């Protein structure tokens, strides 16, 4: 099996799983009482969650590639499939779409079926034209992804919360920087 | 007022209710004291809630005759004139008047204004006074401090000649003053925010700056 | 009998020395920085030292498979089962330094594709190509585990000393168990 | 615009109106959508929360409260739709029960109802032993062998932990129980990871009770 | 007509709403109309005497308190929340209260608040401020009500 | 001894001949594998400092290369967050190297590092070729600190060193809090049947 099978056997059978309302309340929490702090500035709350997210996917892409130890993606598209198909699986219950490929293949878009951070949420009604508010996520995949060698440009376009009916995340690469260990 | 929470309960609409009684039958005995006590609590806590219609009545019927038999001395709430910025601006030619100047290692690099003034010079005092409420009042007179006073103090003559200031209902309306400036002051960074003003000819109070949100606006002459 | 694991964060320098000798303590710790950043820099050395025969032609992407044993670790955290993973997995560092052989010990270096390296230093001197196998598994269990408990430490900065006390005692359990 | 406006006062909603303004919140259901994830995302949420609290802090015991006032709202929200959604007898659910869950109003029905329900929806488990320690007046407590959310927390020390006490507190808070949560460590029967949840109620709950 | 509100555990209301019968649509006529807030902040402490009692249900207590011709009925939730309606006549009546149809009410309109209290935004202290939330509940009025 | 609580990793990187051997003459613990130097690139030194209370271990990197370290030394300052650039104030070759070190270190070494400017020996006066004011100027263009040493003139080099590392120190450092009336008796059980 290429990849789907692979992380769904290892979601079936190799994880310590928890349940995902307390997640999302854990994460409702931490995001309320931070536009509480920063007094209702949400481009600043964006950031301070860009910073969180980049953090969290610095620590994360240890467990991931230790858990699964797939080898090095070759050119941006096994990335797209494992990072769309396995990688979302392992830690979440979520297999999003590759959707919007560029004309030149350099950047594609994670259509979110489901979004387990944003289950109870109804933004304030001074804020649906600013707070993307799963910003976290957006940190993670470029703080995990620059990891890896595969420094890349990761943004919300759309979400539900706001307006449109899919959300989904622009992954656009600028360069492969070599500086990825004598390997290879 | 001790069953409730006026000064374990956060139902506005029934304390103002409740209040609005109580000035009523205050008003209804010969009770000129508390009429003034409790409009004075109407009208700094329960503000954002008595619309154009109630406000403007009870200005009319409760607060100034409280104002003319003189049973309150003290202004509403102390957040007003936001902002005191002062100006000189210079009449002549930029040359004419100058401020005087006042006349082997280990390099690292690893680790508001203050404002100056002349005697003769004319400066220009502006504040913005505001009015959260529904109704007008007017300004009669401003005055600075009783320490930095003496030193740059507004004219009198000039805000006695322009007469009272009235203050639009919802306004952040400012007004724009003369200076006069007689003592030196040598090295002794002075602070401005006393800033005395005296609102329906009532005894000189003082109001601190206070900005956008608690934060004090402080300038140094 | 691993007598001795020492992990190089991602740039040379030492962040963690549990050694499991009887008593020996012969080594300093100002000295082990020096045969770890010593390590970091032979394996760059070796990196930049191929025949010219397999640079151009190298025909060996079957090998680099590792075959996985099936109870090598002991007998947990995010993890769930009998074992960190029953799959066989493949080599990251297939230009690097991998093993010495010396008639007293043999060491072994398992390199992360993040940049992360484990050694790990075995008294026993298997056919020279098994052991491999068995050290690999090893020390990507021990990966595991520091990926598990060193990893989702709020007081741990990147790249610092290993402070822990959940760690070491479990690598010592693990290393404890293979023998 | 016609939501309450609390200023204004009660409005006059005139009953021949069916015009529906889809919220996405209240159309959702919350029967219980089974989405269990990964203990590692948690985990990492955690410590990052953790990390981040370390800067804003400065003492200890700033931190502790923090932390506390996180778990808190966390409390808040579990207390309904777990006294709530345990009603529920094998479109709304509201009308597909008969009876509403008789509310407790004693001094350890709460506290059966925390370590039966509230802990086996948390963490996939019922809590261990709930005691109290009935000497002085009132020491109930809550212990775990083997703490969820801080297992991977190192050292001896509880200061990360007062997250779940902090849930405890708002749940027992809204319930009409005042407390003072606060956990200890208490190694003892070979799990060395022991916690104990020490729970304090308040002079004006033992006179209710009594 | 029907007077509706919601009061947390300060003694304050995050939600009021009135009913009307559509052949009188003004309401109570001008006198009642003041007198809601204080008859319905009377009803409370008999409430708040009913929430620690035993004695089967305790979260809806039906018919409480009594006043000129107006019947009062109040439902507690978990977390404290007060849910408290004044039944009115329709100028000329002995209002009586259906028991089944106000229990169910109160059961959706508990519904309505648990999943209004779940958002990250809200607070135990704000009001319910939703055009949503009000429109649902006006029309749960009318399915359930009358 | 593993006490120290941070490591940080430093680079030793100047012109071949400047004198770098002897500028890590004096910040040494000096025992250890001596030499070494020609077989893999670099010789090891360590210093052991306290800052705000927290012990600090720095390990330096006197990297050079010949004629065979072309990759190499670009892979050792893979994480280095520290470098200290060496030139001799006789001949303004080494001086001119600076910027291309510099360029080096800016483009390979760790985003955000702490850089200094060292001037050896400087005791030789004889043969000086770059003065004092061109070399702080160009210091002050780019972010360093600046400082001469020689033998008659040392614990200069120390007290940079030091101030090099707290420099370091107050911009890799997380905020941490010290994190340092239990129940006693006999309990009850309380569990339901
Ligand atoms: C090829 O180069 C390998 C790519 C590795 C992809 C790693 C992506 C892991 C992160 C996925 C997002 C998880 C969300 C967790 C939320 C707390």
């Amino acid at each position: 099996r290429s990849l789907k099978a692979m992380g769904e056997e290892i979601w079936k059978n190799k994880t310590e799983k928890i349940n995902t309302e307390l997640f999302t309340l854990t994460y409702g929490s931490i995001v309320a009482q931070l536009c509480q702090d920063y007094e209702r500035d949400f481009n600043k709350v964006n950031d301070h969650l860009y910073s969180m997210g980049y953090n969290i996917g610095c620590r994360l892409i240890e467990d991931f590639l230790a858990r699964t130890a797939l080898p090095r993606c070759e050119n941006l598209v096994k990335t797209s499939e494992v990072l769309s198909k396995c990688a979302f699986k392992i830690f979440l219950n979520i297999t999003p779409n590759i959707t919007n490929w560029s004309h030149n293949k350099d950047t594609f878009s994670l259509i979110l079926d489901e979004n387990p951070l944003a289950d109870f949420v109804e933004l304030p009604m001074d804020a649906m034209k600013s707070l993307w508010y799963s910003n976290i996520l957006c940190g993670v995949l470029k703080g995990s992804l620059e990891m890896v060698q595969l420094d890349c440009d990761v943004w919300f376009v759309s979400d539900i919360l706001r307006g449109d009916s899919q959300t989904e995340i622009k992954v656009k690469l600028n360069r492969i920087l070599k500086d990825e260990i004598p390997i290879g | 007022i001790e069953l409730l929470n006026i000064n374990q309960s956060t139902w506005l609409i029934l304390q103002k209710k409740i209040l609005q009684l109580c000035i009523k039958v205050s008003r209804k005995i010969n009770d000129f004291e508390y009429v003034a006590k409790f409009s004075s609590i109407l009208i700094t806590k329960y503000t954002h809630l008595l619309n154009q219609s109630e406000q403007d009545a009870l200005f009319k019927e409760y607060i100034q005759p409280s104002i003319t038999n003189e049973s309150i001395t003290s202004y509403w709430d102390p957040f007003i004139l936001r902002e005191v910025v002062i100006n000189r601006i210079l009449d002549s030619d930029p040359t004419s008047n100058e401020i005087p100047l006042e006349s082997q290692e280990v390099f690292n690099p690893f680790k508001v204004p203050i404002l100056v003034f002349l005697v003769g010079d004319k400066a220009e005092f502006t504040c913005r006074v505001q009015n959260p409420f529904k109704f007008d009042f007017t300004i009669n007179d401003i005055q600075l401090d009783e320490e930095i006073s003496e030193f740059c103090e507004i004219d009198r003559k000039a805000v006695s000649y322009s007469g009272p200031y009235n203050v639009k209902a919802e306004s952040i309306r400012s007004i724009t003053l003369p200076l006069i400036i007689k003592k030196p002051t040598y090295k002794k960074i002075y602070e401005i925010s006393c800033l005395k003003i005296s609102i329906l000819k009532l005894p000189l109070q003082k109001f601190d700056i206070i900005n956008d949100s608690c934060i004090y606006g402080k300038l140094k002459i | 009998a691993i007598e001795t694991i020492l992990v190089i964060n991602k740039s040379g320098g030492l962040i963690y020395q549990r050694n499991f000798t009887n008593d020996e303590q012969k080594l300093n710790s100002n000295e082990y920085l020096i045969l770890a950043s010593t390590l970091h820099g032979v394996f760059a050395i070796a990196s930049q030292l191929t025949p010219k025969a397999l640079q151009l032609t190298q025909q060996t992407n079957i090998e680099n498979t590792i075959p996985y044993i099936p109870y090598v670790g002991m007998s947990l955290g995010s993890f769930k089962g009998d074992d960190f993973f029953k799959e066989p997995f493949t080599n990251w560092n297939k230009s690097g330094l991998r093993q010495l052989c010396t008639d007293q010990f043999t060491m072994f270096i398992y390199q992360t594709l993040t940049g992360l390296k484990f050694v790990a230093i075995s008294s026993s001197v298997s056919t020279s190509n098994l052991a491999i196998q068995i050290a690999d598994n090893f020390l990507r269990k021990v990966y595991c585990l520091y990926s598990d408990y060193v990893m989702k430490d709020p007081s741990y900065s990147m790249e610092m000393p290993i402070r822990s006390n959940l760690f070491d005692e479990k690598v010592k359990k693990m290393v404890e168990n293979l023998q | 615009s016609d939501g309450y406006e609390y200023t204004v006062g009660p409005k006059q909603a005139i009953t021949s109106e069916a015009s529906y303004i889809p919220s996405r919140i209240y159309s959702e259901s919350l029967l219980f959508k089974r989405q269990e994830a990964s203990l590692s995302a948690m985990a990492f949420l955690f410590q990052e929360m953790i990390s981040q609290l370390h800067r804003t802090c400065k003492t200890a015991g700033d931190f502790e409260t923090k932390l506390s006032d996180y778990g808190h709202n966390i409390g808040i929200r579990l207390l309904e739709l777990l006294n709530f959604r345990a009603s529920v007898s094998p479109e709304s659910l509201s009308n597909y029960i008969t009876k509403m869950r008789r509310r407790d109003l004693k001094i350890l029905d709460i506290l059966q109802f925390i370590h039966g329900t509230l802990w086996s929806y948390l963490f996939n488990h019922v809590s261990d032993d709930l005691v109290k320690s009935s000497e002085r007046d009132n020491e109930y407590m809550i212990v775990d062998n083997f703490p969820t959310l801080t297992q991977f927390i190192p050292g001896e020390n509880v200061s990360c932990e007062y997250f779940v006490c902090g849930i405890i507190k708002g749940f027992l808070f809204n319930a009409g129980f005042p407390c003072g949560v606060t956990a200890h460590r208490m190694p003892q029967g070979g799990h060395s990871q022991r916690t104990v949840y020490l729970i304090q109620f308040d002079r004006q709950v033992l006179d209710r009770e009594g | 007509p029907q007077y509706f509100a919601i009061i947390g555990k300060k003694d304050n209301p995050v939600y009021e709403i009135e009913f009307t019968n559509a052949e009188n649509p003004q309401g109570f006529p001008q006198d009642l109309k003041e007198l809601n807030p204080f008859i319905l902040h009377a009803s409370l402490d008999i409430v708040e005497d009913l929430q620690w009692q035993i004695n089967t249900d305790n979260c809806y207590l039906g018919k409480v308190d009594h006043f000129y011709g107006l019947a009062i009925t109040a439902y507690i939730s978990y977390s404290g929340m007060k849910f408290v309606m004044i039944h009115g006549n329709s100028a000329n009546s002995s209002v009586v209260i259906d028991d089944n149809n106000m229990r169910s009410f109160y059961q959706e309109v508990h519904e309505l608040y648990v999943k209004t209290l779940m958002n990250p935004f809200y607070k135990i202290t704000d009001p319910i401020r939703s055009p949503a939330f009000d429109s649902r509940v006006r029309t749960l009025a009318r399915k359930h009500l009358s | 001894g593993y006490d120290y609580d941070y490591l940080f990793k430093i680079v030793l990187i100047g012109d071949s001949g400047v004198g770098k051997s002897n500028l890590l003459s004096r910040f040494t613990t000096d025992e250890f594998n001596i030499e070494s130097k020609s077989t893999i690139g670099v010789e090891f030194a360590t210093r052991t400092i306290e800052v705000e209370n927290k012990k600090i271990k720095a390990q330096i990197w006197d990297t050079a290369g010949q004629e065979r370290y072309r990759a190499i030394t670009s892979a050792y300052y893979r994480g280095a967050v520290g470098a200290l650039i060496v030139y001799d104030i006789s001949k303004s070759s080494s001086y001119e190297n600076c910027n291309h070190w510099l360029t080096e270190l800016r483009e390979n070494a760790d985003d955000n590092v702490a850089v200094g400017l060292i001037g050896n020996k400087s005791d030789l006066a004889h043969l000086r070729a770059v003065p004092t004011d061109e070399a702080k100027n160009f210091a002050m263009e780019n972010q360093m600190l600046f400082t001469e040493t020689s033998a008659l003139n040392s614990d200069n080099v120390d007290k940079a060193f030091r101030e090099l590392i707290v420099a370091i120190f107050q911009m890799v450092s997380k905020h941490q809090v010290d994190l340092s009336g239990a129940p006693k008796g006999p309990t009850i059980s309380l569990t339901p049947a």
